[PDB]
């Protein structure tokens, strides 16, 4: 018996037609091993010309045991067959989460390779292998199990795991256990060592009663995050405006902070420029050193006070999607905010690796799209959309060079103002 | 043609069903020409007279073919096709000369009655029905319908083709060998083994296609090098565009420019030097493609060089895997780059222009990284991997211009070629404000009704001025009040502006404009030594501001 959920398009929708991007022979040969592979296995089956439809797929890296795997770019099919599946009132993101000391993400993708798919749905999730200069037709691959990237994958699962990690919540009733996609996140207050002891228990649990099987990323080679995938969400920082300290202010410097704090009177209320600009009565040299008054520190103080503690009457709507922006600030650091409407950020933050040896401004935005993705997961249950300060043929020819996570964000391309002036830091 | 290839199942779209188109009966002749030909099919197995049931129908009509002797059938399916299900498009691109590899043996493989000689879904065959009309309003007429492919159909084009990839699918894996390339009814063999051994597998694959009811060429092949293909003249080591015609004309309408264009990108995959800038901002105006046109000064002086270039004959070679990928580019003149690729001194695989500014405002080296992403998206499609750079410009200078850009950009490896015009950066602006540099406060503003307006600046030292202006804008008697400043200033200035509109171009170091204003404010900055440019919030009370606003 194959026990498939019967599943469906939203209304007055049809499949993706989406074409598929040119591929380096490198990661043409690799797909072509792997699909060969899942194809003997089952998993994939070759189709005829009488399906139209076609998702993207990419051939990346987990970061090099020198292995290589399929990543299908399932957000067109994502979009038209589901924003209704169950997906509003099941188990949603919790929200202690993010106040966790550890938060460990295990990839639990495999499982769904056990269950079939949808007979009549199968169709909708057909991608081709791409052929170097048009040589031959690409290679055409429809799936017959649960795909991993597509956001019916989990939700199909759901009731399985739900009764797998039963037992274990049972013993653990302090470990939050939230589900993303093909990802798991457990979270908890214990010591490392414990918190660690108690992912490899759940790992080895999955394993020997799931017969699903969680990856072992063993712990860190380089300093900083590798086990599973160990984030410490109590320790995540915010990156507050910040007013220059001064010895000696230039009329130039005054302008700039005048410049600045008038820009950050449309999010904190309390700001005044009164007692500052009246330093500047007068047409003067950019240079000519000025003493801040009495009055001024009264003010200029006073606003280093409320630029502290970030604004309030900022609230998450569920209803409306999350947009991040990222800006370019040199030395290999980069600022971004996320919100929802302009003007009332939920988080701003910073991201920065310049001089390990490799690296480059796309590497950078690549993890820091990846960075802010998760911690936006962590804290709210999605993904939002990205305004990209990068030209799109550059990002599209290059950002699966680097891209390590099993799900893809929507994304645009943006041109940064200066006002990345207002956002910098030291 | 009589295929034992297993069908591809087939469907009307949802809830349609099939044609019902009347057939409008006529000629004497071109129906008995239809019978004549219909019967001659029946024998074949292609079509098959249908009971009085109930297949659709759809028109018939007839052609005298350009020879005339033998008639042409000729159906209609419009209609069918609209209720057709949509297929696996079939490949609209196509394979580029410059990535074949090189083959001591090429032969070329015609199928005929290419799809008659796939079967059609049995269960789709009834919505092909159609009617020979009848003596002449008499008898009912003739009721056929096809069991093969119809040379109209909408899915015959996608059928056929993976119908074909089947067929060869076991030979080519007796042979990984040999290559082989399929494109609409033509195949394309090519090997590395003696020719007499090659003229072996050739005839085997024959025979293979042939027990699959696939007829090919008689001499073997009716394949005689060079090919004449898709635009294209292929020789056994060497390919070239083939024979391109400039016409030469008094009064140009807006089809006969795009025209040449056209013509004009085809030339550039291995004429060095084709331009088409000029000829092409003289076109999309409006689209009337037959509203004439008046040639430009410099279309016409453009179009000249074209020609000359055109004058002698280049010609491209074949990929070598072994060797690697190199692309050099130099700048021409005024956002025109040109490019060639290539693994051998003086052989190269094939050539290009990028000629797209991405903006009002721009400088060679944004424009220089664009042109290298074009390249590499090519040379992904076209090799499979992308290129080493040789470009323009020293690692300095693109090092500089990317440390502050507030974009993100990327380049493979590159290697710099000393080869003037070399790509750099025509000024920079200070960081950081000159101390014994006046200091000129500027503001521009106008009426947005009169269209009139003022520029003008108030300085440290004292100096005020205003400048009238006709019809401009708030945004461009901003720049205005900047270019004043500059050219009332020292070899040193400190400028404050209240526009971030202006800010933002100046800011964004640009050397070339597509603005008259720009590009003389461009002139300045370079033979300045050192400008500083500030930005100030508008109607703020900042001194050195708020005078000059009051008097704009
Ligand atoms: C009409 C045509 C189109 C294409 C796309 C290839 C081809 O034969 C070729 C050719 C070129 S065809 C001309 C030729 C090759 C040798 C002698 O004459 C090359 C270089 N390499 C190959 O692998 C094959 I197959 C022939
Ligand atoms: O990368 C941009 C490019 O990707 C396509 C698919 O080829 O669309 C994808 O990315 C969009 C922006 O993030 C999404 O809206 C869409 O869901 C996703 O398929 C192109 O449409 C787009 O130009
Ligand atoms: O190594 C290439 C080197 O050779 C030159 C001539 O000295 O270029 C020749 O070959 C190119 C393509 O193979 C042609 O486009 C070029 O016109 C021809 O002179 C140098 O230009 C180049 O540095
Ligand atoms: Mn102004």
């Amino acid at each position: 018996p194959i026990e498939t959920v019967p599943v469906k398009l939203k209304p007055g929708m049809d499949g993706p037609k989406v074409k598929q991007w040119p591929l380096t022979e490198e990661k043409i040969k690799a797909l072509v091993e792997i699909c060969t592979e899942m194809e003997k296995e089952g998993k994939i089956s070759k189709i005829g010309p009488e399906n139209p439809y076609n998702t993207p797929v990419f051939a990346i890296k987990k970061k090099d045991s020198t292995k290589w795997r399929k990543l299908v770019d399932f957000r067109e099919l994502n979009k038209r067959t589901q924003d209704f599946w169950e997906v509003q009132l099941g188990i949603p993101h919790p929200a202690g989460l993010k106040k966790k000391k550890s938060v460990t993400v295990l990839d639990v993708g495999d499982a769904y390779f056990s269950v079939p798919l949808d007979e009549d749905f199968r169709k909708y999730t057909a991608f081709t292998i791409p052929s170097i200069n048009n040589e031959t037709p690409g290679i055409r691959y429809q799936y017959n199990v649960l795909p991993q990237g597509w956001k019916g994958s989990p939700a199909i699962f759901q009731s399985s795991m739900t009764k797998i990690l039963e037992p274990f919540k049972k013993q653990n009733p302090d470990i939050v256990i939230y589900q993303y996609m093909d990802d798991l996140y457990v979270g908890s207050d214990l010591e490392i060592g414990q918190h660690r002891t108690k992912i490899e228990e759940l790992r080895q649990h999955l394993l020997r009663w799931g017969l699903t099987t969680p990856d072992k990323k063993h712990q860190k080679e380089p300093p900083f995050l590798w086990m599973g995938y160990e984030l410490h969400p109590d320790k995540w920082t915010v990156q507050p405006i910040v007013l220059p300290e001064k010895d000696s202010w230039t009329v130039n410097d005054i302008q700039k902070l005048v410049g600045k704090l008038n820009w950050a009177s449309q999010i904190y209320p309390g700001i005044k420029v009164r007692q500052l600009s009246k330093l500047l009565r007068g047409t003067k040299a950019l240079t000519e050193v000025i003493p801040l008054t009495e009055e001024a520190e009264l003010e200029l103080a006073e606003n280093r006070e409320i630029l502290k503690e970030p604004v309030h009457g900022v609230y998450y709507d569920p209803s409306k999607d999350l947009i991040a922006e990222i800006q370019k600030q040199g030395q290999g650091q980069w600022t971004y905010q996320i919100y929802q409407e302009p003007f009332k950020n939920l988080k701003t933050g910073k991201y920065a690796r310049m001089r390990g040896a490799h690296t480059n401004d796309v590497k950078q935005l690549t993890e820091a799209v990846q960075k802010i993705t998760t911690e936006s997961i962590v804290i709210w249950g999605k993904t939002p959309k990205f305004k990209l300060p990068i030209q799109k043929e550059t990002w599209e020819t290059w950002w699966t060079e680097y891209w390590q996570a099993t799900w893809i964000p929507e994304w645009e391309f943006v041109n940064t103002p200066p006002l990345v002036k207002l956002w910098y830091q030291l | 043609p009589i295929s034992p290839i297993e069908t591809v199942p087939v469907k009307l779209k949802p809830g349609m069903d099939g044609p019902k188109v009347k057939q409008w009966p006529l000629t004497e002749e071109k129906i008995k020409a239809l019978v004549e030909i219909c019967t001659e099919m029946e024998k074949e197995g292609k079509i098959s007279k249908i009971g009085p049931e109930n297949p659709y129908n759809t028109p018939v009509f007839a052609i005298k073919k350009k020879d005339s002797t033998k008639w042409r059938k000729l159906v209609d399916f419009r209609e069918l096709n609209k209720r057709t299900q949509d297929f696996w498009e079939v490949q609209l691109g196509i394979p580029h000369p410059a990535g074949l590899k090189k083959k001591k043996s090429v032969t070329v493989l015609d199928v005929g009655d290419a799809y008659f000689s796939v079967p059609l879904d049995e269960d789709f065959r009834k919505y092909t029905a159609f009617t020979i009309p009848s003596i002449n309003n008499e008898t009912p007429g003739i009721r056929y319908q096809y069991n093969v492919l119809p040379q109209g159909w909408k899915g015959s084009p996608a059928i056929f083709q993976s119908s074909m990839t089947k067929i060869l699918e076991p030979f080519k894996k007796q042979n990984p060998d040999i290559v082989i390339y399929q494109y609409m009814d033509d195949l394309y063999v090519g090997s590395d083994l003696e020719i007499g051994q090659h003229r072996t597998k050739i005839e085997e694959l024959r025979q293979h296609l042939l027990r699959w009811g696939l007829t090919t060429p008689d001499k073997k092949h009716q394949k005689e090098p060079p090919f004449l293909w898709m635009g294209y003249e292929l020789h056994p080591d060497k390919w070239t565009v083939q024979p391109i015609v400039l016409p030469e004309k008094d009064s140009w309408t807006v089809n006969d420019i795009q025209k040449l264009v056209g013509k004009l990108n085809w030339a550039s995959q291995i004429y060095p030097g084709i331009k088409v800038r000029q000829l092409s901002k003289l076109l999309r105006g409006t689209k009337a493609l037959t509203e004439v046109i008046p040639l430009t000064e410099e279309a016409e002086l453009e179009l000249a060089e074209n020609r000359e270039i055109l004058k002698e004959p280049v010609h491209g070679v074949y990929y070598d895997p072994s060797k690697d990928l190199i692309a050099e580019i130099q700048k021409q003149g005024q956002g025109q780059w040109t490019y060639q690729i290539y693994q051998e001194p003086f052989k190269n695989l094939k050539t290009g222009k990028y000629a797209r500014m991405r903006g009002a405002h721009t400088n060679d080296v944004k424009q220089l990284t664009e042109a290298v992403q074009k390249i590499t998206t090519e040379s992904i499609v076209i090799w499979g991997k992308t290129p080493k750079f040789k470009l323009p410009i020293q690692k300095e200078t693109w090092e500089t211009w990317w440390t502050e850009y507030w974009q993100a950009t990327w380049i493979p490896e590159w290697e710099f070629v000393n080869t003037p015009p070399l790509v750099k950066l025509w000024y920079q602006l200070e960081k950081e404000p000159i101390v014994g540099a006046e200091t000129f406060y500027v503001d521009g503003a106008a009426n947005r009704e009169t269209k009139l307006g003022k520029a003008g600046y108030v300085t440290n030292k004292g100096r005020q001025k205003v400048v009238p202006l006709t019809n401009t804008t708030n945004q461009k008697t901003e720049l205005q009040a900047i270019y004043l400043a500059l050219q009332d200033s020292g070899l040193e200035v400190n400028i404050v502006t209240d526009s971030q509109y202006a800010l933002g171009i100046i800011q964004a170091q640009p050397d070339k404009s597509e603005s008259e204003l720009v590009n003389q404010i461009i002139e300045q900055l370079i033979k300045k030594e050192k400008v500083y440019l500030a930005w100030v919030p508008a109607h703020k009370g900042i001194g050195g501001n708020e005078q000059v606003d009051k008097l704009v």
